[PDB]
């Protein structure tokens, strides 16, 4: 939540089926929050 | 910020697994089984400047 963190971009199998899932994670915290989640997408 | 790639290795898995469940309690495709994580893994680290 703070400039002070990670952002991650994943391709996660779930079902046979291929996905986009952007989470976020706080520096200090570890407060993971997922962010969006968007498929099925065309593999890369 | 910095940007990066990163290894599909058990960290990598478990962000796969904590956004499936995630997405589970709000779940607009019905619930679905996790299997894997893919390559590429993006990870951004962000500094104090926005």
């Amino acid at each position: 939540r703070e400039i002070k963190g990670y952002e991650y971009q994943l391709y996660v199998y779930a079902s046979d089926k291929l996905f986009r899932a952007d989470i976020s994670e706080d520096y200090k915290t570890r407060g993971r929050k997922l962010l969006r989640f968007n498929g099925p997408v065309p593999p890369p | 910020g910095e940007w990066e790639i990163i290894d599909i290795g058990p960290f990598t898995q478990n962000l796969g697994k904590f956004a499936v469940d995630e997405e589970n309690k709000i779940g607009q495709y019905g619930r679905l089984t996790f299997n894997k994580v893919i390559r590429p893994c993006m990870k951004k680290t962000i500094y104090e400047n926005e």
